[PDB]
């Protein structure tokens, strides 16, 4: 796997420090999980702040956390989770699915075109179908997941990917439908990981 | 040969624009049909438009549709969602189109300085958005979006896709 430097490239320096704006009424569990994953792998300086946009953030949210990455979470009254970078030639990045993809990419694991796209496809299913979705659509998503998870331990293969992080996390924050067997197995395999159950209990 | 079946009744313009831009780089067939299916290999298909775009951009590396670095790739992911979620709704269009306008104020193409999946996705989505067509009709389109939209529209690939698929 690729080192952090070559992953970010020329501006490793620019991107080493990450800022995320999140709404306390809608904390992005997927990012919390990914923060935990990053900390296991990298030396990470983390910080929480509270924008004047909001008042009375609960404590767990407030206490939710020579380095390699800087990682600042700001509670704010934003309509959508948003990541900003020091380079501001670029646009702010909106949507936890997109931020999660970037963060997961920091681990430098290589994927061919098919597998990388399959991973992206699962993140979109989480964001575009599951999260704001119908009950009926949710059952269809479950069927599709159930089929994939009958063929491999994780959504996109033999390794954990951002597909798993995002889809598991979204599933926790919507709460109904019968959970099929492969999905149940996968759910407990996810929750068995410290980064996952740790972040989840934070949101209590 | 990769093969893309399309919903002929409602053509995925974004995907067809991507095909038009990668077709000299990778061999692709487009077939008439009633749904969108990119047939990659025997056990491998993609049926959602954004996955179809991503796969084409990934396999046609010389076309440069997914940007040239991680930050650009990320920005392109941002715009692919923006079109799928904000620009695909008619609720809140004014704020959405204004946001697009502001991002375009200092840019010629959405990401970097060349055509990317972000332009293809946002342009196609805009073109099929009724609120956009209404703003154009009423001469109320925001300046930067109008400028960017017209520039792409005039390009050869876009004209070609339009001739082959516009009703």
């Amino acid at each position: 796997a690729l080192d952090l430097n070559s992953v970010l490239g020329k501006d490793y320096g620019a991107l080493k420090d990450i800022v995320i704006n999140a709404n306390p009424a809608s904390p992005p569990l997927s990012l919390l999980v990914l923060h935990r994953l990053l900390c296991e792998h990298f030396r990470v300086l983390s910080t929480v702040h509270t924008h004047d946009s909001v008042k009375s953030v609960p404590e767990n949210l407030l206490k939710c956390f020579d380095y390699q990455l800087g990682f600042t979470l700001i509670w704010k009254n934003v309509p959508k989770t948003q990541m900003k970078f020091s380079i501001q030639t670029m646009c702010p990045i909106e949507g936890e699915g997109n931020i999660a993809r970037f963060l997961f990419s920091l681990f430098g694991q290589k994927h061919n075109a098919v597998n990388a796209t399959l991973i992206d496809s699962w993140v979109d299913i989480a964001i575009f179908q599951l999260k704001e979705g119908s009950s009926k659509e949710k059952a269809a998503v479950f069927r599709s997941m159930n089929s994939a998870l009958g063929k491999s331990p994780w959504l996109a293969g033999n390794e954990l990917t951002v597909a798993d992080v995002v889809l598991w996390s979204v599933l926790q924050q919507i709460g109904s439908v019968t959970v099929p067997a492969n999905v149940q197995r996968w759910m407990r395999s996810c929750e068995n990981l410290a980064p996952f159950n740790t972040a989840l209990k934070l949101l209590k | 040969t990769l093969s893309l079946t399309v919903n002929s009744g409602d053509p995925p313009l974004g995907a067809l624009l991507a095909v038009e831009h990668v077709k000299d780089d990778v061999s692709i067939s487009v077939e008439e049909g009633k749904e969108n299916i990119l047939h990659v290999s025997e056990n491998v298909i993609f049926t959602d438009v954004n996955s179809i775009l991503r796969y084409l951009a990934r396999v046609a590396t010389t076309a440069g549709l997914y940007g040239s670095n991680l930050m650009e790739h990320t920005e392109i992911d941002h715009w692919l969602e923006f079109s799928a979620t904000k620009l695909s709704s008619s609720d809140s269009f004014t704020s959405t189109i204004n946001e697009l306008n502001h991002s375009l104020s200092l840019r010629t193409y959405l990401v970097g300085n060349s055509l990317s999946l972000a332009d293809l996705s946002v342009w196609a989505t805009l073109k099929g958005n009724a609120a956009w067509q209404e703003q154009l009709k009423q001469k109320k389109a925001p300046v930067h979006v109008k400028r960017w939209f017209g520039f792409l529209e005039a390009q050869q690939a876009f004209q070609s896709v339009g001739t082959k698929w516009d009703v």
